[PDB]
């Protein structure tokens, strides 16, 4: 399979590895977040351009609008973090714990 | 007055198309001739340079049907220059 | 706004103390009560129409 | 060179990619992505998709991410924890730049390359198609198909984003 | 689908997307039409496993036409070959190979 | 060929107008030259704090309208399809749909943001 | 009746904006309902020949379809200069 | 008729300044090429002039020496080198000379 | 000769960019009884050159608590797009003749908010950050409107390739079927470029400078640059969409006539109204753009998707 | 020879210099005032070159106009430094100059230059807007009698 | 570990929002050079503002206790330093007073002249200055051209441009300069225009009402408790003014319509100043 | 006055006159007279490359028509 869509596919793995991998920032788990779907809305494309699927081509916006929808979700979610704690820190992100 | 102008330019939209039609048939055979021609350059050279190696018998129909398939762009410009294959791959694209 | 200059003469021919009703001085004292909620684009409005110099409020 | 240019571009996707994965500042790994926005789209125009490339630039691009800047803006962690600032990040950085210049060195030489996928390092323009597309671009055909074949996907997308604004005002209401 | 309410009151909602041989904008067709027609009627009123089989030479030519594979494979051969062949100085391109 | 090089023309002439305005013009520095600005007094330490929610709040939505108004782009080549009916009805349903998310947004509140 | 004059008047009366932008939404979505020049519309984007009419095999009794394209048979649309 | 005379009024100012010469003299020395009235003139080289067409204060003006007191001051102006006997007419507070 | 092309663009529109400083100092001066530089040269004429020449001598001091780096990337992002602003411009023969030209436009003006939010972040001050967060907040409300003006304008042109837009505008100018969203364009624009009344991203009397505060010398003559340069570019921008001109093509030379002098009187309409109105303020700013502005744009493409359908005046779009 | 091709270089410098110079009038007192009368249309200093411009980074000249107090004190001299070179203050007024009237009182420093290096002392109470224009002028014939790049030649 | 609270609403931690106190002035340009204001913000809104004066200190009344009645005079010049004559008038209806000595009547009626030129000075620069912070930059200059005006007249008078020293105890120092009111009479008629010109500027436009319209609104209580005077008070409602109530000098004699005011918001204040403009030009 | 403008916008009629001028007379110039034949679809575009292998000299620009049939 081409070069090119490997490069993506990797892109996606370790795209995915950084969401996984957290460190101290959600913030930058969030930014793995997007980018890992802009890998998918990237390859997404390759393939449906390359095959003339015509009607499929609705298919990389509709993926862009609801993944894009997420992070109105993921960031509203941050600031209601950052308010009963204040930052975005995620080892006090541990409240439940019991 | 921009509701009779755009009129106006599809009647001219659809007089320029109508002119593509009566082009198509020349244009057609023209490329027709031209893509096969120069897949039969392409397994020309495959039995110049195919002699030697152990097992391959030259044009081997990869897809398994007798149907014709559109050549697939790699084994038409495969064997030209890189100005040919920058010019086909992405000549239209480029265009500025 | 009404600038008022209050003096006590001792007598002399010179003056012996004189205080100053600077307008600006109660009214930049009223410019906390101006700014109770608004824009801090506004601050800038009301210090305007207050008609401060600091000459005059700083005496 | 201009026989393997989608080559680079994907390659710059890779590392830009690597860079915010790599967990740096929200503000740089912000940087690290937009410039992987940046070069993916140049790879989707090599392929004809003029507009699907010319939308990640605009809703993506200038897009989700400037509203992204503002919670970087907002969270302001006590110091920049920029790639300088942390060891590990380098060890991230310096590791991402590792397998992707190893394989494509193992994809290069014998093509024959297995990872999970079988893949060709074979040049980017081989997979291309010959074939006029008259005066329509396939691509706009395509997306012009929302409002004539698109009825059912464009309801349902619309109904969610509509809940997507009755959410985000609810959650963000705070009681 | 799990409730093919699609089917029961015979209103089309995705179907018209799902696959690449159905009805396209301006009837331009897509890359493998023609192989995807083929596969397609092999495989209708037959059964999901009894087609894995049977409509076996159909769906590899339809995926060979798809991810174009062996073919490139084929030429990336041809051209391993070529670079191995000419740099040593045995056989000289054409005139039509430059142009 | 031409638009990266017209790219590539712009990001080196930006380059190196940003380089000979650094270089040349270098003469000497200090560190109260260097100190931030901040009205003329003593900066106490800031820049590394929260805004509230209403420039998130506005910033969110605005992403959701700006979603929205990314489905409605293809409406050139959409104009140009063969079933306008199904169109227009469409078209019209994203449209009252982007008021329909504003006129939420304005009663509840809204675009009156916090302060 | 004298509610809604007044209602419509007293709101014209401090937004002039949004009963602007209502009458405009509200004008926009019935007009194409009732215009007659939506069938034309239509009619002419039909009209266009992006692809080529590929010609069909004359096996006889098809008089519909001309065998020219000079004939007065099949489709004409002389309305549409006129148009 | 009107935007004629102002071009034959614009044409004037460079036969006023003494052609060409003057013309590009006075205005990349003084940024002025409107000529009035000679009025008088110092022991220094200073012509002076005077329009009354013109509102209050540019009414009178002035465009200094060349050489004042061993100095070069063809490109340098300064406001002090006036004499006094004339700075008294030259800031108006005296409309005689 | 492509590359000459390239110069044969950029040096002139650089050139004009230094000369409005010079039209910007004199138009408001004159418009305010005062004169405006006339001692710099003839008629101020050399006054750009003495102002450029000094702040590229003048030393460019970095902030002690600088991202250097930062600081230097966000002015490179700012006037690197303002020149590329203009490579699809229909000039009489569009340079980069993209078929995309509008979408690509609408990008990069979207895309210059990266130079604001870097500019506050890099400068790293309290008055820096919250300027540059009123400045992108204040432009990123206002995309929305952009985009929807430019759908609407453009439906009854036919595509999104801006040479088009000569042919649609053969007749008559295209503010008069859409002179509502002509002053709905004009005012987005207005607040996109950062003029008064929209300058609170700058706020001369009440924000210092906003971005920039601290950029000085070099590196503020970027930001000065980039101002300036998409002052022209979305007059030109307005001068092609609504003010439209003939072109005969064995003759470009009168379009240039004509749509040169359009773009410079659409500018004198620019520091025109900068010289007449009161600084916006933020909620003001805020909701007047999502509450009159918004609503009206809604509804006027509403009224422009149908009206081709309603009249079967629908556009080619080749 | 290299003294010759030194000195038109200076001159180039030199031009932009004395043509080019944003003040800044630090306003304190009707010397600030008095200053914003020769911003009317009566003088306008734009005409010769020089724009009020805030945002002391990118100033070159600024003048004390009005008197300085001990309060005033530390603020106008940290300013000072932050002002990139090369930058210039002008003494504008009595007070700013020597102390003026208010010379002898316990909360006025007597003189602006015990604060800062002052290139022009303007007298005036207050100076009128011309005599200030007069000292700008001054400033600008001061600044074409530099020798930054022969001094360097010597070096 | 610990049991989870019952009702599940763990407790909130300390306070993580902060009022960002700001030090606005002095070097920034809306703060007049010389201001060190401070205030606390919840966002863009203001908690409480701290108007930290000083910035411009002077001896003042420190050494008016050693300089005498003459030389302490030119101070007061100084004090409102954008009404020069003005404060004069204080110091020498003030120091007359003590003295039981009145002016001669045509000395009173140059007092009141040039207090109502004076009152052009202020209100000019008043509403001027307050458009340069407000934006719109044009109407200062616009304007400031008149206030050259009136500024040469004072130069005509006294001998200087700003700081007259014109009024004295027992008068005035020096008579006019024969035709000075021939001029100043030509500035009159023609001075209407510009305070028209103004209000076509300002007072119809939207966005100055809304950056001035029901913005810093007082009641008439607070407002008068508060000690403020002059306009504070008529913007509010307030029916006085010094002039009518107590009429000092010869402002008995003359009769002026005082622009009161019924919002109290910066607007009222606004159009009851350039009323005032008029007003000042009745007196004239 | 304000005539004193006009040369400060007159010299920028000749800096916007510039660009307009180039790109019209190299296009003219580089495709013999005539002005850039675009291609906004690939039918325009194989309409060129048909011209180009025509021309017998490589350039789409160079037009030659019934003067070469017989
Ligand atoms: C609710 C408003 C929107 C749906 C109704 C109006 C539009 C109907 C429509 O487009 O139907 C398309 C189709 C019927 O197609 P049609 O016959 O209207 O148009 C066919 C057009 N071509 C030939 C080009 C394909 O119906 C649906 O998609 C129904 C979806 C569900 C509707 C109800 C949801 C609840
Ligand atoms: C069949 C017919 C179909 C179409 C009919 C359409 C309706 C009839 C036409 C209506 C008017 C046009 C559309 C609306 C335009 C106004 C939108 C709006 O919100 O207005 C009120 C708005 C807001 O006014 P407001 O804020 O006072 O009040 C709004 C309403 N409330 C109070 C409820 C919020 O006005 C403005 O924003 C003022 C201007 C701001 C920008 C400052 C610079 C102005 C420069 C003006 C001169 C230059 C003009 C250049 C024009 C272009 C030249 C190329
Ligand atoms: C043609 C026949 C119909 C003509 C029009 C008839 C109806 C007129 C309705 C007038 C507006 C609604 C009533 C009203 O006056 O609302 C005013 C109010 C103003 O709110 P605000 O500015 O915040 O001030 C109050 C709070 N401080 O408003 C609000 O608070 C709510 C504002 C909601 C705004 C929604 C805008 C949506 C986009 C524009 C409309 C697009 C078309 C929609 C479909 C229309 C179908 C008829
Ligand atoms: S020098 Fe005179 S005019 Fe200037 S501030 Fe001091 S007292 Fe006032």
């Amino acid at each position: 399979m081409p070069l090119v869509y490997m490069n993506i596919i990797m892109a996606f793995a370790i795209a995915l590895a950084g969401l996984l991998m957290y460190r101290s920032h959600l913030m930058s788990s969030l930014l793995c977040l997007e980018g890992m779907m802009l890998s998918l809305f990237i390859m997404s494309t390759l393939i449906i351009l390359n095959t003339h699927f015509t009607l499929a081509n609705m298919m990389p916006i509709i993926l862009l609008v609801f993944a894009a929808c997420e992070a109105a979700l993921g960031l509203s979610l941050l600031v209601m973090v950052s308010n009963t704690y204040g930052t975005d820190y995620v080892q006090n992100l541990n409240l439940l714990q019991c | 007055s921009m509701m009779k102008w755009n009129r106006e330019r599809r009647r001219l939209q659809i007089e320029d198309f109508e002119a593509r039609i009566a082009l198509m048939p020349l244009f057609q055979a023209e490329k027709d001739r031209r893509v096969l021609q120069m897949l039969r350059e392409n397994l020309e050279e495959e039995a110049i340079i195919m002699k030697d190696v152990p097992d391959w018998k030259v044009g081997e129909s990869v897809f398994h049907t007798t149907r014709w398939v559109t050549p697939m762009m790699g084994e038409l410009y495969g064997l030209r220059t890189n100005e040919e294959i920058l010019s086909a791959t992405y000549g239209f694209i480029w265009y500025t | 706004g009404e600038f008022g200059v209050y003096l006590v003469s001792d007598g002399s021919s010179r003056p012996y103390r004189c205080k100053i009703k600077a307008p600006g001085f109660a009214h930049l004292a009223g410019l906390d009560k101006m700014s109770k909620g608004h824009m801090l684009a506004d601050v800038v409005a009301i210090i305007g129409t207050q008609d401060i110099v600091f000459g005059e409020v700083d005496r | 060179m201009t026989m393997y240019i989608a080559f680079i571009l994907s390659t710059i996707f890779v590392i830009g990619f690597v860079g915010f994965s790599s967990k740096p500042s929200p503000i740089y790994g912000g940087l690290g992505l937009i410039v992987s926005g940046g070069v993916g789209c140049g790879i989707v125009l090599n392929f004809g998709g003029s507009f699907l490339g010319l939308m990640v630039f605009l809703i993506y691009l200038g897009g989700m991410l400037v509203v992204f800047g503002y919670t970087t803006a907002m969270a302001t962690e006590m110091y920049p924890e920029v790639w300088v600032s942390n060891k590990t990040v380098f060890g991230a950085f310096v590791s991402g730049l590792m397998m992707e210049f190893c394989m494509v060195y193992y994809a290069l030489k014998e093509e024959e390359v297995e990872i999970i996928f079988k893949f060709n390092g074979l040049g980017d323009w081989v997979i291309y198609d010959t074939g006029d597309s008259g005066f329509f671009s396939e691509e706009a055909m395509g997306i012009a198909a929302l409002y004539s074949y698109g009825t059912w996907l464009v309801i349902v997308t619309g109904w969610s984003l509509l809940i997507g604004v009755v959410v985000i005002m609810e959650i963000t209401r705070g009681n | 689908p799990f409730f093919d309410v699609q089917k029961r009151l015979g209103l089309d909602l995705d179907r018209w997307m799902t696959i690449q041989s159905a009805e396209q904008p301006h009837k331009i067709p897509g890359r493998c039409h023609a192989f995807e027609k083929e596969w397609i009627e092999c495989a209708h009123g037959i059964g999901g496993i009894r087609a894995e089989k049977e409509c076996k030479i159909e769906f590899d030519d339809f995926v060979e036409c798809l991810l174009r594979q062996k073919t490139m494979k084929r030429l990336s051969a041809i051209k391993r070959q070529r670079d191995k062949l000419i740099k040593e100085g045995k056989y000289t391109p054409p005139p039509h190979h430059l142009g | 060929m031409n638009i990266m090089l017209t790219l590539l023309t712009n990001v080196t002439l930006a380059s190196l107008l940003v380089l000979i305005a650094f270089w040349l013009p270098q003469l000497n520095a200090y560190s109260e030259k260097t100190s931030p600005y901040e009205c003329g007094f003593d900066p106490m330490g800031s820049a590394r704090l929260p805004f509230s929610m209403k420039f998130f709040l506005v910033a969110i939505t605005f992403l959701l309208f700006d979603l929205e108004i990314a489905l409605l782009l293809p409406l050139p080549w959409a104009s140009q399809t063969n079933n306008l009916k199904t169109m227009l009805t469409m078209a019209l349903f994203l449209l009252i749909l982007l008021a329909a998310s504003l006129a939420y947004e304005w009663t509840q509140k809204g675009l009156e943001w916090a302060e | 009746a004298g509610r809604i004059a007044s209602f419509l008047k007293n709101a014209w009366a401090k937004e002039p904006v949004l009963v602007a932008s209502f009458a405009i939404g509200g004008l926009a979505i019935i007009l194409p309902s009732l215009s007659p020049y939506t069938n034309y519309a239509i009619r002419i984007n039909r009209a266009t020949p992006y692809n080529y009419p590929v010609p069909l095999r004359d096996d006889g009794n098809m008089p519909d379809v001309p065998s020219h394209p000079q004939d007065p048979q099949g489709p004409s649309l002389e309305w549409l200069k006129n148009l | 008729m009107e935007l004629v005379q102002v071009l034959r009024r614009g044409l004037q100012q460079v036969s006023g300044h003494g052609g060409l010469r003057g013309y590009l003299r006075v205005l990349f020395r003084a940024n002025d090429v409107r000529v009035g009235t000679l009025v008088g003139e110092d022991k220094y080289g200073n012509k002076y002039y005077e329009d009354n067409k013109q509102f209050f204060g540019r009414h009178r003006w002035v465009i200094y020496t060349t050489e004042m007191n061993g100095r070069d001051t063809f490109w340098d102006v300064d406001g002090s080198m006036v004499p006094p006997e004339w700075h008294r007419w030259l800031h108006c507070m005296t409309d005689d000379p | 000769m492509f590359m000459i092309n390239i110069l044969s663009l950029i040096i002139p529109i650089l050139l004009a960019v230094a000369f409005l400083t010079l039209v910007e100092r004199k138009v408001l001066g004159y418009m305010q009884l005062r004169k405006g530089p006339n001692v710099v040269g003839p008629y101020g004429l050399l006054q750009p050159i003495a102002d450029a020449l000094k702040l590229v001598t003048k030393e460019p001091l970095r902030p002690g608590t600088s991202s250097i780096s930062m600081f230097i990337i966000a002015p490179i992002l700012g006037l690197s797009l303002a020149l590329t602003m203009w490579v699809p411009l229909p000039m009489p023969y569009p340079l980069i003749n993209m078929n995309l030209g509008v979408l690509f436009m609408l990008a990069m003006s979207s895309l210059a908010v990266y130079s604001i939010l870097w500019s506050g972040w890099a400068s790293n001050s309290k008055y820096a950050l919250i300027g540059a967060l009123r400045a992108v907040a204040q432009t990123i409300s206002y995309e929305v409107t952009l985009a929807i003006i430019l759908l609407s304008v453009l439906l009854m042109n036919g595509s999104y390739t801006l040479s088009t837009l000569i042919t649609t505008q053969e007749h008559i100018w295209m503010i008069f079927t859409s002179w509502p969203l002509a002053m709905m364009w004009f005012i987005s624009t207005l607040a996109e470029t950062n003029r008064a009344p929209f300058d609170l991203t700058e706020g001369e009397s009440e924000l210092v400078s906003g971005f920039n505060v601290e950029y000085a010398a070099g590196p503020f003559a970027m930001f000065f640059m980039a101002e300036y340069a998409n002052i022209i570019m979305m007059n030109a921008f307005t001068a092609i969409l609504f003010l439209g001109a003939s072109h005969d093509p064995h003759t470009p030379e009168l379009y240039t006539i004509n749509f040169v002098l359009k773009t410079l009187a659409l500018t004198i309409t620019f520091l025109w109204i900068r010289a007449s109105y009161p600084r916006f303020r933020y909620d003001q700013l805020m909701h007047l753009l999502w509450k009159s502005f918004l609503p009206l744009t809604l509804a006027l493409c509403m009224w422009h998707i149908s009206l081709p359908i309603m009249t079967a005046s629908i556009p080619p779009q080749s | 020879r290299g003294e010759y091709v030194v000195a038109k270089l200076d001159d180039l410098v030199n031009w932009a210099r004395r043509s080019s110079l944003w003040p800044m009038t630090f306003g304190l007192a009707c010397c600030a005032v008095e200053m914003m009368h020769m911003a009317a249309p009566r003088y306008d200093m734009d005409r010769f070159g020089v724009v009020f411009r805030a945002s002391p980074r990118q100033s070159d000249v600024m003048i004390v106009a009005g008197t300085l107090t001990n309060k005033m004190a530390p603020a106008l001299r940290k300013v000072y430094d932050q002002m990139p070179e090369p930058r210039y203050v002008v003494s504008m007024g009595s007070c700013a100059n020597g102390g003026g009237y208010y010379h002898y009182s316990y909360s006025v420093v007597r003189g602006c230059d015990r604060i800062v290096p002052v290139d022009i002392y303007v007298p005036g109470c207050p100076p009128t807007a011309e005599a200030l224009l007069y000292g700008i002028l001054q400033l600008q014939r001061k600044i074409k009698r530099e020798k930054r790049l022969r001094i360097w030649y010597r070096r | 570990w610990k049991p989870p609270p019952w009702n599940d609403v763990d407790p909130p931690k300390d306070t993580l929002v902060s009022n960002l106190t700001l030090n606005f002035g002095p070097q920034h340009p809306a703060a007049h050079g010389v201001l060190r204001l401070v205030m606390e913000l919840s966002g863009e809104m203001v908690r409480k503002c701290d108007p930290h004066i000083g910035l411009l200190h002077r001896g003042t009344e420190k050494l008016i206790e050693y300089k005498t009645y003459l030389q302490a005079l030119p101070y007061f010049d100084r004090l409102d330093y954008v009404s020069m004559m003005c404060n004069e008038q204080a110091y020498s209806l003030a120091v007359e007073k003590l003295l039981n000595i009145q002016p001669p009547p045509r000395a009173q009626w140059i007092r009141v002249l040039f207090g109502e030129i004076t009152r052009l000075l202020n209100h000019i620069m008043a509403v001027t200055t307050h458009a340069l912070d407000i934006g719109a930059m044009t109407p200062f200059f616009w304007m400031f051209e008149e206030r050259e005006k009136m500024f040469e007249f004072y130069e005509r008078v006294s001998g200087a441009r700003m700081h007259a020293a014109y009024i004295r105890p027992g008068g005035v120092h020096q008579d006019l300069p024969l035709g000075l009111l021939d001029d100043i009479y030509e500035f009159s008629k023609n001075f209407s225009f510009r305070i028209d010109e103004l209000e076509e500027m300002l007072t119809n436009n939207r966005i100055w009402r809304n950056r001035t319209v029901d913005i810093g609104v007082v009641t008439a209580e607070d407002a008068l408790n508060y000690g403020f005077s002059g306009v504070m008070l008529r913007g509010s409602g307030i029916q006085w003014d010094l002039r009518k109530t107590q009429p000092y000098d010869v402002y008995d004699q003359v009769e002026f319509d005082v622009p009161i005011g019924s919002r109290g918001d910066c607007y009222d204040r606004y159009l009851c100043r350039v009323e005032e403009m008029r007003q000042s030009l009745r007196i004239i | 006055m304000w005539f004193e403008i006009l040369p400060g916008i007159a010299v920028m009629a000749a800096c916007l006159f510039i660009p307009g001028m180039a790109t019209a007379h190299i296009h003219k110039f580089t495709n013999g007279g005539k002005e850039k034949r675009v291609a906004h679809f690939s039918y325009q575009w194989n309409l060129m490359e048909r011209d180009r292998c025509i021309s017998g000299v490589n350039r789409y620009h160079v037009t030659k028509g019934l003067e070469n049939i017989d």
